[PDB]
């Protein structure tokens, strides 16, 4: 029977117009509104939904983020094509009425320039099929493969009209930048509030706590416990265009409370997530009968906790829906860092898929199957860092070094990637980078699937100061830092060395640090030591053949041969090191 | 200077083949001021001396001393193995015989530095590799 | 009236910025070259130093090298700066303090570009150094090779390396060779040339920040050896012809010292501009 | 009569082809600045008519300056009197002096030989997959921002269909060869580095504004070299010599070469794009200008294509050619080459009768396609 697919516009492009925070969350979030609203007129008319699960849930506002996916497919009785058609427009006079209208600045508008202007850049698909299944599971696949090849069609304003004053035509990039409102005096004695737009409005209302959102550095900061906003707020407004200025001043204020500031109150986490591989996981729940409306539900269930998690640790969710994720989190919010964050995120997905795919688990991945899994990555940059590096550095983390595809894109561009080479791929990684105020970038990569991970997270929650609490935490020495890098051969030596390797790593740092001072760091050096090696044991069990075969595979030059190949004890030594020098940086104060 | 991965490698299989490491990865606790001594006695007194003091059999010594020479040796052999063989090289190559006494070797061939650096390496490489096993 | 060929002799150790994301213990890294990774000095550096040099000659600064930034009526600039590309390098020996290095490789692209750009004074150049080329292959048979050029240099030590520098009494040195090159003249693979040129072997110095006894930071910076020679490409528009004049006569004169660099007030990156000479 | 050239541009340094958001923009003035690979065809014009003046010595120096009337009317004999302008897209005449027609810049490969220049040409993005659009009454629809168009089946020619993953034609550039096209990644012709530049002095200025800006420059490896063919109206002389293409004074060498007479330069670069040639699709070699994109897909119905920014800078021969140029007050936007049209039945001859409306700017070598 009949089946409606849609995709829904240009979300790539739209983001790059972007330049700060607040501008990228209100293209999120336009794409997330137009999305509700195009489909808002068939979950009223109780339609069949396949790809999501458009439960009540999605539809109250959750801490002001994208939940609505960029692709629905429906179940279509004869009569809906026409009326999705002129919905299609009616959505389309509908934004060009909001943003024309004076609670957002500006001079004067007009509608019929912004409908044309929207229609040319917004490109809303949807793909009628009348294929013989009621069974959704090969449903989506075949709609999925059919939208994939649809969105190669090239829709865009011929003319653009831009500067003369104002004949203004970029009505999008109007938007975004002009998204939270005036601020709006009140009366001559008021604390300073935004207009709003439609979006901040469809999100957060005004039931508290509802401040809206302006620069970065009290996401950056949100432990401080003085009011960044406000603070800065009455600068400005005691003067006489709407960001640079406020953050110029919220950067004074922070900078006024040099007491209690700590380094990573300047440095920003941009957290992206993907999901590991749910293609294939549906194929699995698909050669063992089980529904994929389980995976519908549990996916819907991580998105809402994560929403709340985030919100929870201090961070501002930008868009979580489907099986992607990215957010804005401080380096560091009441004694959690941004690598407990990443943790809980992880287990609240472990959790869903146990909650909700319990028969998929139970019946298929005990006997051989990888289960559902996420990749993250993380960047930690100053706040006066380009928005679109960063973002272009989360992308890079998560894409080419978390989910693996630089090998696997440096093996298709070249046409290598044979079914063998294909099992070589790897998931459920960590990409973490970290660039400082001068260019030291500190990266490393780590795998979640095992206990290295935890280790990791057990050894920066143990050596990390908590000022919050003022009793006493385990002391760290620095001196750890350049030992792990200036002796990495040796240690590089001793890993490689087969059923000794712990006994001549704990009498190697013994050895080295053989004074009455570190007798207080051996706890340190036993949890550097255990790291080391399951680091090491991981990276070879993952990397040895796949190197062997990268080796010996006479298609591939030696510079990108050198650039795939990973040595595992060396590999684990910098993830070590990359660990330490984040607990130094956390830890260390310039008083 | 940085470390030399190669040259601790030589010192580990060279403290191995002479007896300095038992079998239960353990020394007898005095080799490692043997290595640091010779290492300050070379620069404060000279090769051949130091050499000559740590090579001797017949000293009251608490362990066999003249094992670091044998391992030194045994480091200076493995590297001047895989050294490169270009018309340009400083370098001599030749293998220091075991019938050969290192204090006489350095008498009979010694007119060039080589020799220092090569055991100035050597000594590190054996102090920095003796780091990885226990002392009884 | 045309491209002309520019010799830089380093007086000191030089910086010129990176500011490119170090992963090492080196904080602050010189400039390479992008493709060679040997030292480079950027047409901005270049352009800077030479200009600050002419501050005070207002209209010799606006004719030549256009406008000042912030200022208005913006006017281009009718000389055109090039990369500065390191020529000669000091390597240590042990007869003598240090010997000048040059590279096969290094005197090839040199040939490549004098030819490229159509140096002025230049065809004698490519002939004479085409010929020095092709002895030094002639003599070398494929293998690595260090020569020297003085019979007192013969038997030499390039202790980094380690490698022993011969003499061969049949290729012979033109004054205006050694004039360009350098006085104590060693050529060499481009192996060791650029092992000596890496970053492992090129002077790190180590500096700090003291707050009344107690040191608040701490790095590490590298530097380019000092006497070590760069050679780049300055194209005039058809300038005028005084102003142009002026120029070639300041920045050829002994007593003229330009500072190419990061830190002026220790003394680094202090040059001295020549200009081919004939040959 | 008229005169046809090759002229063949060497990069000497590396050069800067920029603009969009470029430095000095404003509005977060955007200090970081990425090169474009090409420049614009009314670089190429500017370039042209600069030399044009300079080899007879009629250039503008000094501050403000006047104009007597004959060096104006020999100006207009020789360039005309107006810079390429979008307004006169539909001019039956090039509105310039001597220059009738250049064709859009294409890459050339050089190698040591005395054998022909290969040329390269953007990969099109329908080459690895067939699109065969099974059209016999309502089987499958989609709907393009509400026009009815056919459902493009898409199957890479080697079943399975197109895994989005897996394209990566949009990364390369094609050439001829014995009877297999040749593919080479961009990285593989254009390298790029970042330059970190500032002002020493350090006075009151704001970011963006101040110091500290970042510059994408671009490198063309070894033997691979810039070059077009133009029409001269024959009273001028063209000579080779040093030229600025592109931003912060990239130089080049011109070399003019004069091919032989009674030689339409658009045949010579449609022969050169023969190899591309698919009987059921319009490849375009060189951005596009269709006036509606609704109106092109009304009679397509797959288009595969991407889009470009075109900008202008618009001076006359009476124009402050020391200050802040005149941008063109409208952003324009271009299909990108190796953009595919893919039409009904039939139906070709009126796509190319929109395509070919525009004969301005088909003769300054924009709306070529094969
Ligand atoms: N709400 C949802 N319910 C079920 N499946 C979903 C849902 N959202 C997304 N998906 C599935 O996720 C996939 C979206 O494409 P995506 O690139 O994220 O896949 P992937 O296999 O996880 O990718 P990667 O190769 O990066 O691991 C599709 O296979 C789609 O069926
Ligand atoms: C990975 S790229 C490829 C998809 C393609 N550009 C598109 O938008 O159809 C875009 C991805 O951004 C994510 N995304 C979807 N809607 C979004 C939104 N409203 N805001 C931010 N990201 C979104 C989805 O995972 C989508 O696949
Ligand atoms: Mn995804």
């Amino acid at each position: 029977m009949k089946y409606i697919a849609i995709t829904l516009g240009p979300i790539t492009r739209t983001i790059e117009m972007a330049e700060s925070t607040k501008e990228l969350w209100a293209a999120s979030y336009f794409f997330s509104y137009l999305a509700k609203k195009i489909v808002e007129p068939f979950v009223k008319k109780n339609r069949t939904f396949q790809l999501p699960l458009i439960n009540e849930e999605m539809q109250k506002p959750h801490c002001g983020a994208g939940l609505f996916p960029d692709r629905y497919i429906f179940k279509s009785e004869p009569g809906d094509l026409e009326l999705l058609k002129q919905h299609s427009d009616q959505v389309l006079i509908e934004i060009a009425g909001h943003i024309a209208s004076p609670s957002l600045p500006g001079t004067a508008k007009d509608v019929s320039q912004i409908y044309h202007y929207l229609k040319s850049y917004i490109k809303i698909y949807f793909i009628e099929r009348t294929l013989e299944s009621d069974d959704p599971h090969v449903v989506i696949p075949a709609c999925e493969k059919y939208l994939n090849i649809i969105e190669n069609q090239e829709t865009f304003p011929e003319q653009e009209e831009t500067m003369i004053s104002h004949q203004k035509s970029d009505f999008l990039k109007f938007l975004i930048t002009n998204v939270n409102g005036k601020i709006y005096r009140k009366d001559k004695n008021s604390i300073p509030r935004f207009t709003g737009s439609f979006l901040t409005r469809d999100a957060f209302g005004d039931m508290n706590g509802e401040r809206l959102f302006e620069s970065i550095l009290e996401i950056s900061a949100s432990e401080l416990n003085i009011n960044i906003q406000q603070k800065a707020l009455e600068v400005i407004t005691a003067n006489e265009k709407y960001s640079d200025q406020i953050w110029d001043a919220e950067e004074i204020i922070l900078n006024d409370n040099k007491a209690q500031l700590r380094p990573y109150h300047k440095y920003i986490a941009i957290i992206k997530s993907d999901g590991d591989s749910m293609g294939e996981t549906i194929k699995s729940m698909g050669a063992y009968n089980i529904p994929i409306t389980q995976l519908s539900k549990a996916l819907l269930s991580f998105n809402i906790e994560s929403i709340n998690e985030i919100v929870a640790y201090g961070g501002k969710p930008i868009f979580i829906g489907g099986d992607d994720l990215l957010c804005f989190a401080p380096v560091c919010c009441n004694g959690n860092n941004v690598f407990n964050l990443v943790e809980k995120l992880s287990t609240c997905f472990d959790q869903c898929i146990n909650q909700h795919l319990q028969q998929y688990i139970n019946a298929c991945s005990e006997a051989q199957r990888p289960l559902p899994s996420l990749s993250f990555g993380i960047s930690i940059t100053y706040h006066k860092y380009p928005m679109f590096e960063a973002l272009h550095t989360t992308d890079y983390l998560l894409e080419m070094v978390a989910k693996d595809n630089l090998f696997k894109y440096t093996l298709s561009n070249k046409n290598i990637l044979n079914e063998n080479m294909k099992r070589f791929i790897l998931k459920n990684k960590l990409a973490f980078s970290l660039q400082k105020h001068s260019g030291q970038i500190y990266h490393t990569a780590m795998s979640k699937k095992g206990k290295s991970y935890v280790k990791f997270n057990m050894l920066l929650q143990k050596y990390i100061l908590k000022n919050k609490d003022m009793q006493e935490s385990e002391k760290f020495l620095s001196s750890v830092i350049q030992m792990i890098r200036a002796h990495a051969e040796i240690l590089q030596i001793i890993l490689q060395n087969e059923d000794k390797r712990t006994e001549m790593l704990k009498n190697y740092f013994d050895n080295n640090f053989n004074e009455s001072c570190h007798l207080g760091y051996t706890g340190l050096f036993e949890d550097i030591q255990t790291l080391l090696c399951l680091r090491y044991q991981e990276n070879i069990q993952d990397y040895q053949n796949r190197n062997e075969i990268i080796q010996q595979n006479t298609i591939l030059t030696s510079d990108e041969k050198e650039i795939l190949i990973v040595s595992p004890a060396m590999d684990a030594i910098h993830t070590i090191f990359t660990a330490l020098q984040f607990i130094h940086f956390i830890n260390y104060n310039k008083d | 200077m940085k470390i030399s991965k190669k040259q601790i490698e030589y010192a580990i299989e060279a403290l191995r083949a002479n007896n300095i490491i038992t079998n239960d990865n353990q020394y007898p606790k005095v080799f490692k001021g043997y290595i640091s001594s010779f290492g300050a006695a070379v620069i404060q007194s000279g090769l051949i001396p130091a050499i000559i003091f740590f090579e001797n059999e017949d000293n009251d010594a608490n362990a066999d001393r003249h094992k670091i020479i044998g391992v030194l040796k045994d480091i200076i052999n493995a590297m001047r193995q895989q050294y490169t063989v270009t018309d340009a090289t400083i370098l001599v190559s030749s293998q220091i015989p075991a019938n050969y006494s290192m204090a006489q070797y350095i008498i009979e061939h010694g007119n060039t530095d080589q020799l220092l650096k090569e055991i100035t390496e050597a000594a590190v490489a054996m102090k920095l590799a003796l780091r990885m096993y226990k002392s009884e | 009236m045309t491209t002309r060929m520019y010799v830089i002799n380093t007086l000191s150790n030089m910086h010129v910025g990176s500011g490119e994301v170090n992963y090492g213990v080196i904080a602050n890294l010189i400039q390479r070259d992008s493709v060679t990774n040997l030292p480079n000095i950027n047409s901005s550096g270049l352009k800077g130093a030479i200009r600050e040099y002419f501050k005070e000659n207002e209209d010799l600064v606006r004719e030549l090298f256009g406008s000042a930034p912030r200022d208005e009526k913006t006017l281009p600039g009718k000389v055109r700066f090039f990369e500065a590309n390191l020529l000669s390098m000091p390597v240590r020996s042990d007869k003598v303090p240090f010997l000048m290095a040059i590279s096969d490789e290094v005197l090839q692209e040199l040939i490549t570009k004098m030819k490229f750009f159509n140096c002025e004074e230049a065809t004698q150049y490519i002939s004479h150094l085409s010929t020095l080329l092709d002895n030094i292959k002639t003599q070398a048979q494929g293998t690595d090779f260090a020569y020297v050029f003085d019979p007192l240099l013969q038997g030499a030590i390039i202790e980094e390396v380690s490698i022993r520098a011969t003499c061969p009494s049949h290729i012979p040195l033109q004054p205006s060779l050694k004039k360009l090159l350098g006085d104590r003249l060693v050529i060499l693979s481009h192996k060791y040339f650029s092992i000596l040129s890496d970053d492992n072997h090129l002077p790190v110095l180590s500096r700090n920040n003291l707050e009344n006894g107690q040191s608040a930071n701490l790095w590490y910076e590298q530097v380019l050896p000092r006497y070590s020679r760069l050679y780049f490409m300055l194209m005039d528009g058809n300038a005028q012809s005084e102003y142009l004049k002026k120029f070639r006569d300041t920045l050829c004169t002994p007593s003229t010292i330009i500072q190419i660099g990061a830190n002026a007030s220790i003394g680094y990156g202090y040059c001295q501009i020549s200009e081919l000479s004939p040959f | 009569m008229n005169r046809h050239y090759l002229i063949t541009l060497t990069p000497m340094d590396w050069f800067f082809f920029g603009g969009e958001r470029t430095l000095d923009d404003g509005k977060s003035a955007d200090y970081i600045s990425h090169s474009n690979k090409f420049p614009q065809q009314s670089a190429l014009l500017g370039m042209i008519r600069y030399q044009l003046l300079k080899q007879h010595n009629l250039l503008s120096q000094f501050p403000y300056t006047e104009n007597k009337p004959t060096e104006k009317e020999i100006m207009k004999t020789l360039i005309g009197e107006q810079s390429f302008r979008m307004t006169e897209r539909k001019a039956k005449s090039l509105g310039l002096g001597v220059i009738k027609q250049i064709s859009p810049l294409m890459l050339i490969e050089c190698k040591d030989d005395t054998s022909s220049r290969s040329i390269y040409f953007p990969l099109p993005l329908d080459d690895g997959y067939k699109v065969s659009f099974n059209e016999t009454s309502n089987e499958d629809k989609v709907f393009y921002n509400g026009i009815e168009c056919p459902i493009p089946n898409v199957y890479p020619a080697s079943r399975k269909f197109f895994d989005h993953k897996t394209y990566n034609n949009y990364l390369f550039w094609c050439t001829q060869g014995n009877n297999q096209i040749k593919k080479l990644l961009s990285d593989e012709i254009w390298i790029s580095k970042m330059q970190i530049g500032i002002t020493k002095h350090v006075e009151e200025g704001e970011d963006n504004d101040k110091s500290f800006y970042k510059q994408e420059f671009l490198q063309l490896k070894k033997s691979f070299i810039y070059a077009f063919y133009i029409t001269l109206s024959g009273e001028s002389e063209l000579s080779s010599d040093i030229i600025q293409l592109g931003g912060q004074r990239s130089v080049f060498r011109m070399e003019v070469e004069s091919i032989e007479e009674n030689s339409d330069i658009q045949e010579k670069y449609q022969t050169a794009a023969q190899f591309l040639t698919q009987s059921d699709r319009l490849l375009i070699l060189s951005p596009t200008y269709v006036d509606n994109l609704k109106e092109l897909s009304a009679l397509c119905n797959f288009m595969w294509s991407d889009s470009i920014v075109f900008r202008n800078i618009q001076t006359t021969n009476a124009s402050n050619f020391y200050g802040k140029p005149i941008k063109s007050s409208s952003k324009y936007h271009f299909l990108k080459p190796g953009s595919v049209l893919y039409f009904k039945q039939g139906k070709r001859k009126e796509v190319e009768k929109l395509l070919m409306d525009y004969t301005y700017l088909r003769l300054s070598g924009y709306n070529i396609y094969i």
